[PDB]
DNA sequence: GCAGACACTA
């Protein structure tokens, strides 16, 4: 085998499937293996990418036999999994042991789970032919607009609030003051009218937050960034954010947003597209509610 | 690798000097890439006259590495459903470039057979998010298009190679 | 106007406003210098429900009638100002989060409802409905509190409204008989083409004249056990004149919230 | 970036629009006074129906553009339930506006909108006619409802003419500043066939593609339209003609069978110099070649032998 | 400014669009309604678009009702309609307020139409003390190109399924668009209340036949207000466009069958046939109503070559798979062989709906007794003999047979 | 467009 990997406690990799469930569970996932990890990449319509990265200690039998240029990628369906992970990992303390294998290229992506004398094998067919590669929706540090670490529990919450509420066009507004009452909130609007949460300047969920000059080192005080973002990928990623630690925010003047969920645990990073043009000139009158 | 295709797919064209019988098109289009503009090109002919090909070497040529993650590729192997349509193109369109400082092309091959809402959502969304995002438009046959879309889009005509 | 409460009113705002919202999409909210009145007429014409929010529901009462400029059609002579609201729209928004508490909650007008929410951590909440402002019809209050004597206990009767299974929508026939009163709840069988049951006559009663609506009763009950009221918050009471043809009228007395209904019968 | 011709010149303001003269001066008057009744705006496509309610309701409004009018397109969620929802709210705001201006609301495309939005839309007017206008736009008109119809004013649009195409063409190549001559111009019209977009993509693709406007270059990057091909082919004397313009323009320039048989049958169906009798032949005749093609059999045999029953029943021996 | 049809509502009866025989009839079927004895229950009005339905309504309701607010319409969903049924149950008394159900709920889905119906049903049936008035209004307007009913044709026996109509508490009184005389009154009428403004204009001199075309055009009151109104408005020298209106099942054939009087040539009235009505010429059972209908040019009086190429091409038309080109050839024929023959025309003969519906219900018929059949066979001992000789040998033998034993 | 019967004042 060219790639094993075992683990005892499958609560975490299942509460970490749930978090791709909402757009992901389709198919279309690219599974990475390399010395760092493992790592899933989901990307539909090219709007949104995320990456779900699992670190070599969570694995307890990783070896990574392999003689090439150590970049292996496979291509499987994520509702088979889904499908075929439902039925077990049932009750609790079930110590469902799980083993990854894949033998390179050509064969299936196989997983062994164990569950008091019980054994299961399931056998993922892979996808490897139009594979383009190359692709992701990365961006440069060296012209980010400005930089926003947040607490998971205030963002899941301020997402949970909004999703029902409708809102299918959202905003985001950043904003830094000489007294250090920084300004940061994602408003949005909808058939109800203006809907605006906002998250204060208190360091126990805005710990640190900077706008810079597009040059990452020169940080101004007194100048707005506006994120003209759809409700689409904000509902993706509420359900990626309901547990999580701290939510790093980081978007460039080119719009896209990479946002880091911190869950030793793992690391979960997702880009995001911004929308062409604000709607005719409101970045104005999203300024003039602000400071009203 | 190589050498074990069928030669009607070993021999694609990946420029526009390698699409032969149709130069004033080629040329047209060259003259339409040289100065940033790309006025809704939609491609008519017979089979096997180099329309999808074309656009492919075109996207090629203007765009280089932005193939992955600028062109959008619709088909009939695709769903094209009316929600479908609209949500994903929509979703395509009205979102800005990542980093590239040109026009978003959007291939759709078999555009002949879709439905006549799915068409004018399509046509809808032509005229309306235009600032950045173009659109391709290959079919063999005109009569299960909407007269509206070939006013629209500028039709080039594909004639038998000589 | 700028009315700010801070205590566990919240779930029975709420519920109120939810029940305004069920009887009527839109409601008709006018504030006046006296008290708090929202209310929500059916499209029916049969339904009159009133409920009452006394300044001492606040903490401050700052209302200022005279310095209203836009939407001066809501404004007439105590002076009082009347607009109109969807009901979805502010329901999903008095809603209580869960896992989270409101520590503070006020609603206002500019001269675009400013209504904001602060739970009990720093982040807020500010929304902008739009409201409309209408003519001040309280003609209906005036026939509410235009004015026998029935009283008994309402938590049995709340379980008796929700087991007895509102969803085939059936009728309430109240039946006093001599002294005791036996709560009915009963459908009346439709005939077909021969005696066939077009629609099934599922029929329910228990023993502890007029016919009224089930779901505006529901509504109407629903308001007192979401508060918990340890001091007066007495139970509901029942008047009504002789004949059916006139509409009835029920009071639901609490230190800071008066309920007021009228349905009509026949 | 440069935006192309068709979308970098669209009017903003009634006077540039051309066309239907009389029409645009009646939006004017309507524009200057305020008065907006419910409209529906239908012709051929892309002669500037929507551009022409877009250019009426930034004259009614100006600054109010922002928040007056709800743009709902067929490219949308256009439903029963959210599109009354979305409507019903918007009619239920006001705003600072004179007396003698009202809310506009846009509807581009109703023609594809479902009936029970049709009701929902009839119900939202009747409500709510005091505060907010609707005005539609479409290609025909008889997909919309009679009722709907029936509480709007209908302006029938009709083609543009020569005029109004070359004076719109004159004053683009002024602001574009680019070399012309008027066979080339003559060209593009015939090529065009009444359409203005036709026109200024195919003046587009002249001056990109060779620089100077001539006829050649235009008939070299565009043939000329089918339908004059089919009429000239089908009103043809000897068979042996009609034979041969068929093959040499339709199978040289890379024609379908089957959009030969359809342009061929709208041809007959608009046909007027032929006797009902023979049309009525001919119709079948397509008819039966459509069946044929549709089959599978569609090679240029059918063609032919279409043709040559055409021109027996024609001659009749 | 305020609509016309809207500021130039009517208050008195007299000012209402509506005939002298419909205006007693609805009048006396109300009065009828207002009766503790109640022979209808609820009051069906059809017709077509902007026939003056609903005013009719309103100001009967407000000069009735104090002689024993106006209406209660209903906004337009399932349970809400349920819910406002419920409430109209319980006006009776002290208000005496009509109930009107203009602009029904959604009735394009199945579900939806399927509990209107049962609803509608069991308040029929309902045997309760006293009722509570009911008029419900039907637009009749067939829906445009986007089955079994709906979205071919949206009009009363679309959404009643033969069973409601059918009913001896009910009164259907359909309506009639509006007569070319009360137009023509009515828009001198608002005329000569708008003399100021049609001073304004040079307008008053060409009137007339502006009027005369406006009244003769369409049969909707509003639409020819709203065009008077747009016209009014308007400086000079714009064309006039009306609300164009459609053709019944019935008038497409009488059109294809005699002709049309205001287009003499056959080829400009076919196209627009044709491109107005593609719905109606395109759908099934209408080649058979023009199978079933032809007969009629002339009480079956011509002759006989004309009927068999007539019925030939028509089976042309139908070996074409439903084709538009062979509807076309077929209506053009037709066309064109009715006026070669329409040189000796008179009394022509009634039309009628081809008998389709009855042969379906005969054959269904005919089946369930084969199965029963079959079934009884089967259960006595062993027999099959499929089904194709059935008919053929065992539909008459073994019931003789049978019957004789 | 067709027929069969009724409206309405000259
Ligand atoms: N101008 C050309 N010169 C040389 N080879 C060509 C040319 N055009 C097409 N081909 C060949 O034709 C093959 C298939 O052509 P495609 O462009 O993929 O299909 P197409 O011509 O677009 O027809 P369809 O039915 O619309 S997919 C290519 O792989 C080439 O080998
Ligand atoms: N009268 C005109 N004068 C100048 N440009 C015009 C005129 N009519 C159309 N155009 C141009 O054509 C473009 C398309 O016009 P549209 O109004 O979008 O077409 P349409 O009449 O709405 O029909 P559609 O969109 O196919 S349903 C406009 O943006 C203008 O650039
Ligand atoms: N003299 C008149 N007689 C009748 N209606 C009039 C008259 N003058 C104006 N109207 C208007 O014409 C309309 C006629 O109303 P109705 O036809 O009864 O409504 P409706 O039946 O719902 O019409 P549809 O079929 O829904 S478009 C109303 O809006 C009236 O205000
Ligand atoms: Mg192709
Ligand atoms: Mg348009
Ligand atoms: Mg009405």
């Amino acid at each position: 085998n060219k790639f094993s990997a075992s683990t005892v406690h499958l609560e975490h990799i299942t509460t970490a499937l749930s978090c791709l469930t909402p757009f992901g569970s389709k198919d279309d996932v690219l599974i990475f293996i390399d010395a760092d990890g493992l790592s899933f990449v989901r990307e539909n319509n090219h709007v949104i990418k995320i990456q779900l990265l699992l670190s070599r200690e969570l694995f307890m039998s990783y070896s990574y036999r392999n003689e090439t240029e150590d970049h292996m990628k496979l291509c499987v369906k994520i509702n088979h999994i889904l499908d075929s992970v439902s039925v077990m990992n049932r009750n609790s303390d079930d110590i469902v042991e799980c083993t990854l294998s894949y033998d390179g290229h050509g064969s299936p992506f196989v997983l062994i789970f164990e569950d008091s004398f019980i054994s299961e094998r399931v056998e993922y067919s892979t996808y490897l032919i139009k594979d383009f590669d190359t692709n992701g929706l990365e961006l440069d540090r060296e012209r980010i607009s400005f930089e926003a670490i947040i607490k998971g529990e205030a963002l899941h919450s301020a997402l949970k609030d909004l999703k029902e509420i409708g809102c299918k066009e959202c905003y985001v507004y950043a904003k830094t003051e000489a007294n250090d009452e920084n300004v940061f909130a994602l408003i949005s609007k909808s058939q109800l009218g203006f809907s605006k949460i906002k998250l204060p300047s208190n360091r126990s969920i805005l710990e640190k937050l900077q706008v810079f000059d597009g040059d990452s080192t020169t940080v101004i005080d007194g100048f707005a960034v506006i994120g003209f973002f759809d409700f689409t990928s904000f509902d993706k990623i509420r359900k990626s954010t309901k547990i999580a630690s701290k939510v790093l925010f980081r978007m460039d003047v080119h719009g896209v947003l990479s946002v880091n969920i911190l869950s030793p645990g793992i690391v979960i990073e997702v880009c995001m597209l911004e929308k062409e043009s604000i709607d005719e000139a409101a970045q104005t009158e999203i300024e003039l509610l602000m400071e009203t | 690798s190589k050498e074990n295709l069928p030669w009607v797919e070993k021999y694609r064209p990946e420029t526009l000097d390698e699409v032969y019988g149709q130069n004033e098109v080629i040329t047209t289009v060259r003259k339409f890439v040289d100065e940033g503009k790309l006025p809704h090109l939609l491609f008519y002919g017979p089979p096997g006259t180099g329309k999808t090909s074309t656009i492919v070497a075109l996207a090629r040529e203007i765009y280089g590495k932005n193939y992955s993650n600028m062109v959008l590729e619709l088909n009939a192997s695709d769903d094209r459903g009316i929600d479908v349509v609209r949500n994903q193109i929509k979703d395509f369109a009205s979102t800005r470039q990542i980093f590239s400082k040109g026009f978003k092309l959007i291939i759709l091959d078999e555009a002949d057979a879709m439905t006549n809402a799915a068409q004018n959502a399509l046509r809808r969304v032509i005229e309306r998010y235009t600032k950045n995002t173009r659109f391709c438009v290959l079919a063999n046959y005109a009569h299960k298009l909407t007269p509206a879309l070939l006013s629209r889009c500028t039709r080039f005509r594909f004639q038998p190679l000589p | 106007k700028a009315t700010i409460t801070e205590s566990g009113k919240q779930n029975i705002w709420f519920r109120a406003i939810y029940v305004l919202s069920t009887i009527q999409d839109d409601i008709k909210i006018t504030v006046t210098t006296n008290e708090l009145i929202a209310w929500s007429m059916n499209e029916t014409d049969t339904t009159l429900c009133q409920v009452r929010f006394q300044k001492s529901f606040f903490e401050e009462y700052e209302f200022k009638p005279h310095e209203i400029v836009f939407g001066e059609n809501g404004v007439q002579v105590h002076k009082l100002y009347s607009f109109r609201v969807n009901g979805r729209h502010l329901t999903t928004i008095s809603r209580k989060p869960d896992g989270d508490g409101i520590k503070s909650f006020t609603i206002a007008v500019n001269n675009r409802l400013i209504v904001v929410i602060e739970m009990d951590s720093l982040i807020v909440k500010e929304y902008c409905p739009q409201f409309q402002p209408t003519e001040r019809e309280l003609t209906s209050a005036l026939f509410n509190e235009e004015v026998n004597y029935i009283c008994c206990n309402s938590t049995l009767l709340k379980n008796f409204l929700d087991n007895c299974n509102v969803n085939v929508t059936d009728e309430v026939k109240l039946e006093i008989n001599v002294h005791r009163l036996s709560i009915t709840a009963f459908t009346k069988a439709v005939y077909g083409k021969n005696n066939d049951l077009l629609r099934n006559a599922l029929s329910m009663s228990n023993t502890i004249s007029i016919i009224f609506k089930l779901k505006d009763f529901k509504n109407f009950i629903t308001i007192g056990p979401s508060w918990k009221t340890t001091q007066d918050g007495n139970d509901n009471i029942s008047l009504w004149f002789c004949h059916p043809g006139d509409p009835i009228l029920m009071q639901m007395q609490k230190p800071g919230v008066k309920l007021e209904l009228v349905e009509v019968t026949d | 970036l440069q935006l192309p011709w068709v979308e970098k010149y669209r009017p903003q303001v009634l006077s540039d629009i051309v066309g239907n003269k009389e029409t645009i001066d009646r939006l004017q008057q309507i524009a200057k006074d305020g008065n907006m009744p419910h409209m529906i705006i239908s012709g051929m496509p892309g002669i500037g129906k929507t551009t022409s309610v877009h250019c009426l309701a930034h004259e009614l409004l100006g600054r109010s553009y922002a928040d007056g009018v709800l743009e709902l397109n067929a490219s949308d969620d256009r439903g029963i339930d959210v599109v009354r929802n979305q409507i019903k709210h918007f009619a239920q705001k006001k705003l600072h506006l004179p007396p003698g201006k009202h809310k506009i609301v846009i509807l581009d495309e109703a023609d594809s909108m479902t009936a029970g939005a049709q009701q929902a839309l009839r119900r939202t007017m009747e409500l709510y006619s005091n505060s907010t206008r609707f005005a539609f736009a479409c290609n025909q008109s008889n997909k919309i409802i009679e009722p709907l119809q029936s509480r709007c004013a209908i302006l029938r649009y009709s083609k543009l003419s020569d005029e109004d195409v070359l004076k719109r063409l004159l004053q683009i190549i002024k602001l574009e500043d680019v070399k012309y001559t008027n066979d080339g111009l003559e060209a593009i019209i015939f090529t065009a066939e009444g359409d203005m977009r036709q026109a200024i993509n195919n003046l587009q693709s002249t001056v990109a593609g060779h620089g100077l406007v001539n006829a050649d270059n235009v008939f070299k990057i565009v043939d000329s339209p089918h339908p004059l091909i089919v009429k000239k082919m089908l009103l043809a004397s000897n068979l042996e003609d009609s034979i041969q313009i068929l093959r040499t323009d339709l199978w040289k320039k890379g024609y379908s069978s089957i959009d030969i048989v359809t342009t061929s049958f709208r041809v007959t169906k608009n046909l007027a110099q032929v006797k009902e009798s023979v049309r009525l032949e001919m119709i079948k005749e397509i008819g039966l070649t459509h069946m044929r093609i549709l089959e599978g059999v569609g090679t240029y045999l059918q063609l032919a032998s279409m043709l040559a029953k055409i021109h027996k029943l024609n001659n009749k021996a | 400014g305020e609509q016309w049809y809207e500021k130039f509502k009517p208050n008195c009866l007299e000012q209402v669009a509506i005939h002298k025989r419909k205006l007693k009839d609805v009048q006396e079927a109300l009065d009828a309604m207002f009766l503790p004895n109640a022979k209808h229950r609820i009051l069906l009005l059809s017709g077509p678009s902007g026939c003056s339905k609903s005013t009719v309504i309103k100001e009967l309701s407000k000069i009735l009702v104090p002689k024993y607010h106006k209406v209660t319409e209903f906004r337009g969903q399932m349970e809400s309609f349920s819910e406002f049924l419920k409430g109209a149950r319980y006006l009776v008394m002290s208000n005496l307020s009509l109930i009107l159900i203009e602009d029904l709920p959604n009735v394009f889905h199945i579900d939806t139409r399927r509990r209107f119906q049962q609803l509608i049903l069991q308040w029929l049936y309902s045997s309760e003390p006293l009722l509570p008035p009911l008029v419900i209004c039907i637009t009749e307007c067939e829906i445009p190109e986007n089955k079994f009913g709906i979205d071919y044709t949206f009009s009363a026996e679309t959404i009643m399924n033969k069973e409601i109509l059918m009913h001896p508490r009910l009164k259907r009184i359909k309506f009639n668009p509006i007569n070319s005389t009360l137009l023509k009154k009515h828009l001198k009428f608002i005329c000569v209340q708008n003399m100021k403004m049609l001073k304004e204009k040079n307008k008053w001199n060409k009137r007339q036949e502006v009027i005369d075309y406006i009244a003769q055009e369409t049969g909707d009151i509003r639409s020819a207000i709203t065009t008077l109104q747009f016209w009014a408005t308007s400086s000079g020298s714009l064309p006039i466009s009306t609300r164009e209106s459609t053709i019944s099942y019935f008038h497409a054939i009488g059109k294809v069958i005699h002709g049309s009087h205001s287009t003499n040539n056959d080829n400009e009235m076919i196209n627009n046939l044709f491109e107005n009505s593609n719905n109606l010429l395109s759908k099934e059972d209408f080649k058979l109503g023009i199978l079933e209908n032809y007969n009629t040019f002339n009480k079956g009086e011509f002759s006989i070559s004309d009927a068999s190429s007539i019925v030939d091409c028509l089976s042309e038309c139908d070996n074409m798979n439903g084709l538009p080109e062979s509807n076309e050839y077929g209506l053009r024929e037709v066309r064109k062989t009715f006026r070669n023959i329409s040189k000796q025309g008179h009394n022509h003969g009634t039309v009628y709906f081809p008998r389709e519906w009855k042969v379906r219900k005969l054959q269904n018929s005919f089946k369930v007794q084969a199965e029963d059949w079959l079934n009884v066979s089967l259960y006595k001992y062993n027999a099959v003999h499929s089904f194709r000789n059935i008919t053929l040998e065992f539909g008459y033998y073994a019931p003789l047979i049978r019957k004789c034993q």
